[PDB]
Protein backbone atom coordinates (compact mmCIF):
# COMPACT_ATOMS: atom_id res chain seq x y z
CA UNK A 1 0.00 0.00 0.00
CA UNK A 2 2.45 2.47 0.86
CA UNK A 3 0.05 5.17 2.42
CA UNK A 4 2.39 7.68 4.84
CA UNK A 5 1.12 10.73 3.33
CA UNK A 6 3.11 13.60 3.36
CA UNK A 7 2.77 17.31 2.00
CA UNK A 8 4.67 17.81 -1.87
CA UNK A 9 6.17 20.71 -0.65
CA UNK A 10 7.41 22.79 1.81
CA UNK A 11 9.76 25.51 2.04
CA UNK A 12 11.24 28.34 4.03
CA UNK A 13 13.99 31.23 4.19
CA UNK A 14 18.12 30.30 5.03
CA UNK A 15 17.54 30.60 9.07
CA UNK A 16 14.06 30.06 9.28
CA UNK A 17 11.69 26.39 10.22
CA UNK A 18 10.28 24.26 8.77
CA UNK A 19 7.96 20.86 9.42
CA UNK A 20 7.19 18.11 7.65
CA UNK A 21 4.28 15.88 8.30
CA UNK A 22 4.20 12.04 8.01
CA UNK A 23 0.43 11.18 8.17
CA UNK A 24 -0.18 7.36 8.48
CA UNK A 25 -2.34 4.86 10.77
CA UNK A 26 -2.56 2.53 13.20
CA UNK A 27 -0.74 -0.36 11.84
CA UNK A 28 2.10 1.67 10.95
CA UNK A 29 2.85 4.62 12.43
CA UNK A 30 0.27 4.42 15.73
CA UNK A 31 2.48 0.93 16.87
CA UNK A 32 5.91 1.74 15.28
CA UNK A 33 9.00 4.11 15.38
CA UNK A 34 9.35 6.47 12.32
CA UNK A 35 12.69 7.28 10.50
CA UNK A 36 13.41 9.96 8.01
CA UNK A 37 15.28 9.91 5.46
CA UNK A 38 17.16 12.85 3.72
CA UNK A 39 17.57 12.77 -0.34
CA UNK A 40 19.64 14.82 -2.86
CA UNK A 41 18.89 14.69 -6.41
CA UNK A 42 21.09 11.82 -7.41
CA UNK A 43 22.67 10.38 -4.46
CA UNK A 44 22.01 7.59 -1.85
CA UNK A 45 19.66 8.68 0.37
CA UNK A 46 20.85 9.45 4.40
CA UNK A 47 19.49 8.49 7.92
CA UNK A 48 18.30 12.24 9.44
CA UNK A 49 16.22 10.61 12.32
CA UNK A 50 15.35 7.49 13.78
CA UNK A 51 13.05 5.95 16.41
CA UNK A 52 10.95 9.55 15.98
CA UNK A 53 13.45 11.83 17.57
CA UNK A 54 16.89 10.25 17.52
CA UNK A 55 19.83 11.56 16.10
CA UNK A 56 22.45 9.27 14.10
CA UNK A 57 26.02 11.32 15.12
CA UNK A 58 26.71 13.49 12.46
CA UNK A 59 23.03 15.18 11.54
CA UNK A 60 23.07 18.75 13.03
CA UNK A 61 21.37 19.49 16.15
CA UNK A 62 18.78 21.45 14.17
CA UNK A 63 16.87 18.45 12.88
CA UNK A 64 14.63 16.80 15.08
CA UNK A 65 11.67 14.48 15.39
CA UNK A 66 7.99 14.05 16.55
CA UNK A 67 5.18 11.87 17.13
CA UNK A 68 1.27 11.99 17.88
CA UNK A 69 -1.30 9.20 17.21
CA UNK A 70 -0.44 7.96 13.87
CA UNK A 71 1.64 10.92 12.97
CA UNK A 72 5.26 11.90 12.79
CA UNK A 73 6.78 15.20 12.23
CA UNK A 74 10.06 16.45 11.02
CA UNK A 75 10.86 19.25 12.25
CA UNK A 76 14.08 21.32 10.75
CA UNK A 77 15.01 24.90 12.23
CA UNK A 78 17.53 27.54 10.88
CA UNK A 79 17.38 26.44 7.37
CA UNK A 80 20.58 25.78 5.35
CA UNK A 81 21.05 25.66 1.62
CA UNK A 82 22.30 22.00 1.76
CA UNK A 83 19.28 20.96 3.28
CA UNK A 84 17.00 21.55 0.10
CA UNK A 85 16.47 18.10 -0.71
CA UNK A 86 13.37 15.24 -0.67
CA UNK A 87 12.87 14.37 2.61
CA UNK A 88 11.01 10.58 3.16
CA UNK A 89 9.31 9.25 6.25
CA UNK A 90 9.71 5.59 7.48
CA UNK A 91 7.68 2.88 9.31
CA UNK A 92 7.20 -1.00 9.33
CA UNK A 93 3.45 -2.10 9.18
CA UNK A 94 2.26 -4.65 11.62
CA UNK A 95 -1.09 -5.01 9.15
CA UNK A 96 0.77 -5.77 5.86
CA UNK A 97 3.82 -7.04 7.27
CA UNK A 98 6.28 -4.44 5.18
CA UNK A 99 8.09 -1.34 4.95
CA UNK A 100 6.42 1.71 4.52
CA UNK A 101 8.21 4.64 2.49
CA UNK A 102 6.22 7.98 3.06
CA UNK A 103 4.99 9.88 -0.11
CA UNK A 104 7.78 12.19 -0.37
CA UNK A 105 8.13 15.93 0.33
CA UNK A 106 10.50 18.22 -1.41
CA UNK A 107 12.00 20.86 0.75
CA UNK A 108 13.37 24.24 -0.64
CA UNK A 109 15.42 26.34 1.09
CA UNK A 110 13.71 29.76 -0.85
CA UNK A 111 16.46 32.29 -3.01
CA UNK A 112 14.08 34.08 -5.01
CA UNK A 113 10.24 35.05 -5.65
CA UNK A 114 7.61 32.30 -5.35
CA UNK A 115 6.14 32.41 -9.30
CA UNK A 116 3.11 30.83 -10.39
CA UNK A 117 3.25 28.65 -13.28
CA UNK A 118 1.90 29.32 -16.47
CA UNK A 119 0.61 26.48 -18.00
CA UNK A 120 0.16 25.25 -21.58
CA UNK A 121 -1.43 22.33 -23.08
CA UNK A 122 -1.41 21.35 -26.92
CA UNK A 123 -3.69 18.94 -28.35
CA UNK A 124 -2.68 16.22 -30.31
CA UNK A 125 -0.95 17.36 -34.01
CA UNK A 126 -2.66 15.94 -36.91
CA UNK A 127 0.36 14.55 -37.90
CA UNK A 128 0.15 12.06 -35.14
CA UNK A 129 -3.24 11.66 -35.76
CA UNK A 130 -2.31 10.03 -38.94
CA UNK A 131 0.57 7.78 -37.35
CA UNK A 132 -3.04 6.59 -35.47
CA UNK A 133 -1.84 8.04 -32.50
CA UNK A 134 -2.40 10.30 -29.18
CA UNK A 135 -0.97 12.80 -27.15
CA UNK A 136 -2.01 15.90 -25.22
CA UNK A 137 1.34 17.83 -23.49
CA UNK A 138 0.66 19.78 -21.14
CA UNK A 139 3.92 22.02 -20.73
CA UNK A 140 4.31 23.87 -16.92
CA UNK A 141 6.99 26.71 -16.69
CA UNK A 142 7.65 29.48 -14.63
CA UNK A 143 7.38 28.35 -11.24
CA UNK A 144 9.42 28.70 -8.14
CA UNK A 145 9.32 26.57 -5.61
CA UNK A 146 9.92 23.48 -8.05
CA UNK A 147 7.21 20.79 -7.02
CA UNK A 148 3.85 20.54 -9.00
CA UNK A 149 1.03 18.31 -8.41
CA UNK A 150 -1.24 17.50 -12.40
CA UNK A 151 -4.01 15.98 -12.76
CA UNK A 152 -5.45 15.25 -16.06
CA UNK A 153 -9.46 15.06 -16.58
CA UNK A 154 -11.57 13.73 -19.38
CA UNK A 155 -14.30 16.16 -19.82
CA UNK A 156 -15.11 16.58 -16.08
CA UNK A 157 -13.97 12.62 -14.73
CA UNK A 158 -10.37 12.04 -13.59
CA UNK A 159 -7.94 10.06 -15.44
CA UNK A 160 -4.91 8.33 -13.93
CA UNK A 161 -4.20 6.10 -16.79
CA UNK A 162 -1.40 6.66 -19.64
CA UNK A 163 -0.31 9.48 -18.05
CA UNK A 164 3.78 10.57 -17.63
CA UNK A 165 4.80 13.41 -15.76
CA UNK A 166 8.47 15.02 -15.45
CA UNK A 167 10.61 16.07 -11.91
CA UNK A 168 10.58 20.00 -12.08
CA UNK A 169 13.95 21.00 -13.60
CA UNK A 170 15.45 24.15 -14.22
CA UNK A 171 15.15 26.73 -17.14
CA UNK A 172 17.77 29.45 -18.45
CA UNK A 173 16.11 32.01 -15.90
CA UNK A 174 16.56 29.96 -13.23
CA UNK A 175 12.81 29.61 -12.70
CA UNK A 176 11.37 25.76 -13.28
CA UNK A 177 9.57 23.99 -15.64
CA UNK A 178 7.57 20.70 -15.67
CA UNK A 179 5.80 18.42 -18.30
CA UNK A 180 2.93 16.07 -18.45
CA UNK A 181 1.77 13.84 -21.01
CA UNK A 182 -1.48 12.27 -21.25
CA UNK A 183 -1.31 9.18 -24.16
CA UNK A 184 -4.62 8.40 -25.85
CA UNK A 185 -5.69 6.61 -28.82
CA UNK A 186 -7.54 8.42 -31.42
CA UNK A 187 -10.71 7.27 -30.50
CA UNK A 188 -10.30 8.59 -27.07
CA UNK A 189 -9.17 11.97 -28.47
CA UNK A 190 -12.23 11.85 -30.48
CA UNK A 191 -15.03 10.75 -28.46
CA UNK A 192 -14.64 12.94 -25.43
CA UNK A 193 -16.09 16.61 -25.23
CA UNK A 194 -12.45 17.78 -23.87
CA UNK A 195 -9.51 16.94 -21.76
CA UNK A 196 -8.03 19.22 -18.91
CA UNK A 197 -4.36 19.40 -17.38
CA UNK A 198 -4.57 20.82 -13.43
CA UNK A 199 -1.62 21.98 -12.37
CA UNK A 200 -1.58 22.81 -8.16
CA UNK A 201 1.04 24.91 -6.96
CA UNK A 202 1.58 26.45 -3.75
CA UNK A 203 -2.09 26.72 -2.67
CA UNK A 204 -3.48 27.17 -6.53
CA UNK A 205 -4.41 25.51 -9.29
CA UNK A 206 -3.89 26.42 -12.91
CA UNK A 207 -6.40 24.32 -15.48
CA UNK A 208 -6.24 24.01 -19.44
CA UNK A 209 -8.41 22.76 -21.30
CA UNK A 210 -8.71 21.55 -25.26
CA UNK A 211 -11.14 19.56 -27.63
CA UNK A 212 -11.69 17.49 -29.84
CA UNK A 213 -13.32 20.34 -32.26
CA UNK B 1 11.33 -10.43 24.45
CA UNK B 2 9.99 -11.17 21.00
CA UNK B 3 7.90 -7.80 19.95
CA UNK B 4 7.02 -9.49 16.45
CA UNK B 5 8.45 -6.99 14.21
CA UNK B 6 11.60 -6.88 12.37
CA UNK B 7 13.81 -7.82 15.65
CA UNK B 8 14.38 -11.37 14.75
CA UNK B 9 16.39 -10.08 11.87
CA UNK B 10 18.56 -8.52 13.95
CA UNK B 11 22.01 -10.20 15.72
CA UNK B 12 20.50 -11.91 18.96
CA UNK B 13 22.20 -9.35 22.35
CA UNK B 14 21.76 -10.76 25.75
CA UNK B 15 22.14 -7.42 27.15
CA UNK B 16 18.81 -6.15 25.59
CA UNK B 17 17.04 -9.68 25.05
CA UNK B 18 17.77 -11.25 28.34
CA UNK B 19 18.43 -8.49 31.00
CA UNK B 20 16.45 -5.46 29.31
CA UNK B 21 13.56 -7.76 28.42
CA UNK B 22 12.72 -11.34 29.64
CA UNK B 23 14.15 -13.67 27.10
CA UNK B 24 13.09 -17.41 26.25
CA UNK B 25 15.47 -20.31 26.24
CA UNK B 26 15.55 -20.58 22.17
CA UNK B 27 16.21 -16.67 22.41
CA UNK B 28 19.06 -16.90 24.40
CA UNK B 29 20.38 -20.08 22.60
CA UNK B 30 20.11 -17.45 20.00
CA UNK B 31 22.98 -15.49 21.40
CA UNK B 32 25.05 -18.47 22.34
CA UNK B 33 25.54 -20.34 19.51
CA UNK B 34 25.82 -22.92 21.75
CA UNK B 35 23.44 -25.13 23.50
CA UNK B 36 25.33 -26.31 26.62
CA UNK B 37 26.16 -22.88 27.05
CA UNK B 38 22.80 -21.66 26.93
CA UNK B 39 21.41 -24.04 29.58
CA UNK B 40 24.22 -23.19 31.97
CA UNK B 41 23.25 -19.50 31.69
CA UNK B 42 19.58 -20.61 32.16
CA UNK B 43 20.70 -22.05 35.44
CA UNK B 44 21.10 -18.30 36.88
CA UNK B 45 18.51 -16.54 35.42
CA UNK C 1 33.92 3.60 6.87
CA UNK C 2 30.62 1.81 5.97
CA UNK C 3 30.37 1.53 2.08
CA UNK C 4 28.28 -0.39 -0.12
CA UNK C 5 28.05 -0.38 -3.80
CA UNK C 6 25.64 -1.77 -6.06
CA UNK C 7 26.17 -3.51 -9.08
CA UNK C 8 24.69 -5.31 -11.79
CA UNK C 9 22.59 -2.44 -13.46
CA UNK C 10 21.18 -2.31 -16.45
CA UNK C 11 18.86 -2.68 -19.66
CA UNK C 12 16.82 -6.30 -19.58
CA UNK C 13 13.61 -7.00 -21.37
CA UNK C 14 10.21 -8.38 -19.59
CA UNK C 15 10.23 -11.42 -18.48
CA UNK C 16 13.72 -11.80 -18.24
CA UNK C 17 15.95 -12.30 -15.02
CA UNK C 18 18.63 -10.12 -13.52
CA UNK C 19 21.32 -10.55 -10.23
CA UNK C 20 22.10 -7.21 -8.71
CA UNK C 21 25.53 -7.55 -6.20
CA UNK C 22 25.88 -5.10 -3.27
CA UNK C 23 29.54 -5.40 -2.16
CA UNK C 24 30.02 -4.05 1.37
CA UNK C 25 32.99 -3.41 3.11
CA UNK C 26 34.33 -1.20 6.74
CA UNK C 27 31.95 -2.94 8.69
CA UNK C 28 31.29 -7.05 10.03
CA UNK C 29 28.60 -7.73 7.27
CA UNK C 30 27.62 -10.76 9.42
CA UNK C 31 26.58 -8.96 12.09
CA UNK C 32 23.84 -7.00 10.20
CA UNK C 33 20.51 -7.35 8.62
CA UNK C 34 20.03 -5.85 5.14
CA UNK C 35 17.68 -4.43 3.05
CA UNK C 36 16.93 -3.55 -0.89
CA UNK C 37 15.21 -0.68 -1.79
CA UNK C 38 13.96 0.96 -5.01
CA UNK C 39 12.77 4.29 -6.66
CA UNK C 40 10.97 4.60 -10.27
CA UNK C 41 11.89 7.09 -12.46
CA UNK C 42 10.41 10.37 -10.34
CA UNK C 43 9.11 8.33 -7.92
CA UNK C 44 9.21 7.97 -4.32
CA UNK C 45 11.17 4.98 -2.75
CA UNK C 46 9.63 1.75 -2.20
CA UNK C 47 11.00 -0.91 0.20
CA UNK C 48 11.56 -4.54 -1.57
CA UNK C 49 12.94 -6.75 0.74
CA UNK C 50 15.13 -7.80 4.19
CA UNK C 51 17.28 -10.39 4.95
CA UNK C 52 18.24 -11.76 8.42
CA UNK C 53 21.82 -11.09 9.57
CA UNK C 54 22.55 -14.72 8.79
CA UNK C 55 20.56 -15.36 6.05
CA UNK C 56 17.80 -17.71 7.63
CA UNK C 57 14.82 -15.18 7.32
CA UNK C 58 13.43 -12.52 5.09
CA UNK C 59 10.36 -10.96 4.18
CA UNK C 60 9.16 -9.17 0.50
CA UNK C 61 6.74 -6.36 -0.26
CA UNK C 62 3.86 -8.06 -2.36
CA UNK C 63 5.08 -6.46 -5.24
CA UNK C 64 8.08 -8.96 -5.80
CA UNK C 65 6.88 -11.60 -3.93
CA UNK C 66 7.47 -14.90 -5.85
CA UNK C 67 9.53 -13.28 -8.24
CA UNK C 68 12.39 -11.99 -6.61
CA UNK C 69 14.89 -13.34 -3.76
CA UNK C 70 16.81 -11.97 -1.72
CA UNK C 71 20.32 -13.50 -0.51
CA UNK C 72 23.72 -12.94 0.92
CA UNK C 73 27.31 -14.26 1.38
CA UNK C 74 28.73 -13.32 4.32
CA UNK C 75 32.24 -14.99 3.86
CA UNK C 76 32.20 -12.77 0.73
CA UNK C 77 30.49 -10.36 2.19
CA UNK C 78 28.16 -9.47 -0.81
CA UNK C 79 24.44 -9.32 -0.85
CA UNK C 80 22.07 -10.56 -3.71
CA UNK C 81 18.99 -9.26 -5.66
CA UNK C 82 17.47 -12.18 -7.96
CA UNK C 83 14.89 -10.99 -10.00
CA UNK C 84 13.19 -13.23 -12.10
CA UNK C 85 9.93 -12.06 -14.46
CA UNK C 86 11.27 -8.65 -14.43
CA UNK C 87 8.09 -5.98 -15.12
CA UNK C 88 8.22 -2.29 -16.54
CA UNK C 89 7.12 -1.70 -13.39
CA UNK C 90 10.34 -2.93 -11.85
CA UNK C 91 12.26 0.19 -13.50
CA UNK C 92 14.44 2.26 -11.22
CA UNK C 93 17.34 2.49 -8.96
CA UNK C 94 17.95 -0.54 -6.48
CA UNK C 95 18.99 0.65 -3.60
CA UNK C 96 20.95 -1.27 -0.95
CA UNK C 97 21.03 -0.70 2.60
CA UNK C 98 22.11 -1.70 5.94
CA UNK C 99 20.09 -2.01 9.17
CA UNK C 100 21.35 -0.84 12.69
CA UNK C 101 22.97 -3.67 14.85
CA UNK C 102 19.92 -3.79 16.89
CA UNK C 103 16.77 -2.29 14.82
CA UNK C 104 16.22 -3.33 11.60
CA UNK C 105 13.67 -0.90 11.20
CA UNK C 106 16.28 1.24 10.60
CA UNK C 107 18.15 1.96 7.53
CA UNK C 108 21.73 3.73 8.63
CA UNK C 109 23.62 3.37 5.58
CA UNK C 110 22.86 2.79 2.07
CA UNK C 111 24.56 3.00 -1.50
CA UNK C 112 24.81 4.58 -4.58
CA UNK C 113 21.81 2.52 -6.20
CA UNK C 114 21.91 0.74 -9.22
CA UNK C 115 19.91 1.85 -12.47
CA UNK C 116 17.54 -1.17 -13.72
CA UNK C 117 15.94 -0.41 -17.04
CA UNK C 118 13.13 -3.03 -18.05
CA UNK C 119 12.43 -2.80 -21.83
CA UNK C 120 12.23 -4.77 -24.92
CA UNK C 121 12.98 -1.80 -27.28
CA UNK C 122 15.90 -1.77 -29.18
CA UNK C 123 18.10 1.01 -30.95
CA UNK C 124 15.15 3.52 -32.47
CA UNK C 125 14.97 7.41 -33.95
CA UNK C 126 12.86 9.74 -32.59
CA UNK C 127 9.64 10.49 -34.87
CA UNK C 128 9.01 14.42 -34.41
CA UNK C 129 5.43 16.14 -34.13
CA UNK C 130 5.09 19.21 -33.95
CA UNK C 131 3.29 21.39 -31.22
CA UNK C 132 1.79 24.34 -32.90
CA UNK C 133 0.84 27.99 -31.70
CA UNK C 134 4.02 36.19 -27.11
CA UNK C 135 3.30 32.25 -28.84
CA UNK C 136 4.24 28.26 -27.25
CA UNK C 137 5.15 26.28 -29.88
CA UNK C 138 6.93 23.32 -29.54
CA UNK C 139 8.04 19.86 -31.03
CA UNK C 140 6.95 16.62 -29.63
CA UNK C 141 9.99 14.08 -30.07
CA UNK C 142 8.49 10.60 -29.27
CA UNK C 143 9.46 6.91 -29.39
CA UNK C 144 13.18 6.98 -29.34
CA UNK C 145 15.83 4.46 -27.51
CA UNK C 146 18.83 5.09 -25.93
CA UNK C 147 18.68 8.57 -24.17
CA UNK C 148 20.99 10.79 -25.37
CA UNK C 149 18.15 12.97 -27.75
CA UNK C 150 19.25 16.44 -28.48
CA UNK C 151 17.26 19.59 -29.76
CA UNK C 152 17.84 22.73 -30.92
CA UNK C 153 16.28 25.83 -33.10
CA UNK C 154 16.42 26.95 -35.89
CA UNK C 155 19.88 25.22 -36.27
CA UNK C 156 21.01 27.05 -33.16
CA UNK C 157 20.39 30.69 -33.75
CA UNK C 158 17.40 30.52 -31.64
CA UNK C 159 18.12 30.15 -28.29
CA UNK C 160 16.55 32.84 -25.12
CA UNK C 161 13.16 31.50 -25.08
CA UNK C 162 13.75 27.59 -25.18
CA UNK C 163 13.79 24.79 -22.98
CA UNK C 164 13.58 21.27 -23.53
CA UNK C 165 12.31 18.88 -20.84
CA UNK C 166 14.20 15.48 -19.56
CA UNK C 167 12.93 12.42 -21.20
CA UNK C 168 10.03 10.17 -19.93
CA UNK C 169 10.11 6.23 -20.12
CA UNK C 170 6.81 5.46 -21.63
CA UNK C 171 4.83 2.12 -21.06
CA UNK C 172 6.06 1.34 -24.72
CA UNK C 173 9.62 0.62 -23.89
CA UNK C 174 10.73 3.96 -25.88
CA UNK C 175 11.48 7.53 -24.54
CA UNK C 176 9.90 10.71 -25.23
CA UNK C 177 10.39 14.51 -24.39
CA UNK C 178 9.53 17.62 -25.38
CA UNK C 179 11.13 21.12 -26.01
CA UNK C 180 9.74 24.44 -26.61
CA UNK C 181 10.41 28.17 -27.21
CA UNK C 182 8.14 31.09 -26.70
CA UNK C 183 8.57 33.49 -29.74
CA UNK C 184 6.37 36.87 -30.71
CA UNK C 185 3.31 35.94 -32.16
CA UNK C 186 3.42 38.86 -34.91
CA UNK C 187 6.38 37.01 -36.02
CA UNK C 188 4.27 33.40 -36.85
CA UNK C 189 3.26 32.97 -40.50
CA UNK C 190 6.67 35.26 -41.80
CA UNK C 191 9.56 33.69 -39.44
CA UNK C 192 9.82 30.00 -39.71
CA UNK C 193 10.43 27.70 -36.68
CA UNK C 194 12.50 24.41 -37.23
CA UNK C 195 13.38 22.07 -34.52
CA UNK C 196 16.69 20.45 -34.80
CA UNK C 197 16.66 16.89 -32.94
CA UNK C 198 20.26 14.87 -33.16
CA UNK C 199 19.64 11.08 -31.81
CA UNK C 200 23.35 9.84 -32.51
CA UNK C 201 23.17 6.33 -30.66
CA UNK C 202 20.84 5.94 -34.39
CA UNK C 203 23.00 8.38 -36.51
CA UNK C 204 19.83 10.09 -37.12
CA UNK C 205 18.83 13.97 -37.60
CA UNK C 206 15.53 15.44 -38.22
CA UNK C 207 14.39 18.74 -38.29
CA UNK C 208 10.58 19.70 -38.25
CA UNK C 209 9.22 22.87 -39.48
CA UNK C 210 6.65 24.08 -36.65
CA UNK C 211 3.58 25.92 -38.44
CA UNK C 212 1.01 28.05 -37.15
CA UNK C 213 -2.52 25.82 -36.45
CA UNK C 214 -4.49 26.29 -39.76
CA UNK C 215 -7.59 24.07 -38.56
CA UNK C 216 -8.01 25.72 -35.24
CA1 LIG D 1 13.34 -7.88 21.85
CA1 LIG E 1 14.27 -11.40 20.56
CA1 LIG F 1 16.98 -13.32 18.78
CA1 LIG G 1 21.04 -2.16 29.35
CA1 LIG H 1 15.92 -19.66 16.67
CA1 LIG I 1 14.26 -16.14 17.38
Amino acid sequence: QSVLTQPPSVSAAPGQKVTISCSGSTSNIGNNYVSWYQQHPGKAPKLMIYDVSKRPSGVPDRFSGSKSGNSASLDISGLQSEDEADYYCAAWDDSLSEFLFGTGTKLTVLGQPKAAPSVTLFPPSSEELQANKATLVCLISDFYPGAVTVAWKADSSPVKAGVETTTPSKQSNNKYAASSYLSLTPEQWKSHKSYSCQVTHEGSTVEKTVAPT
Amino acid sequence: YNSGKLEEFVQGNLERECMEEKCSFEEAREVFENTERTTEFWKQY
Amino acid sequence: GVQLVESGGGVVQPGRSLRLSCAASGFTFSTYAMHWVRQAPGKGLEWVAIISYDGSKKYYADSVKGRFTISRDNSKNTLYLQMNSLRAEDTAVYYCARASIAAARVLDYWGRGTMVTVSSASTKGPSVFPLAPTAALGCLVKDYFPEPVTVSWNSGALTSGVHTFPAVLQSSGLYSLSSVVTVPSSSLGTQTYICNVNHKPSNTKVDKKVEPKSCD
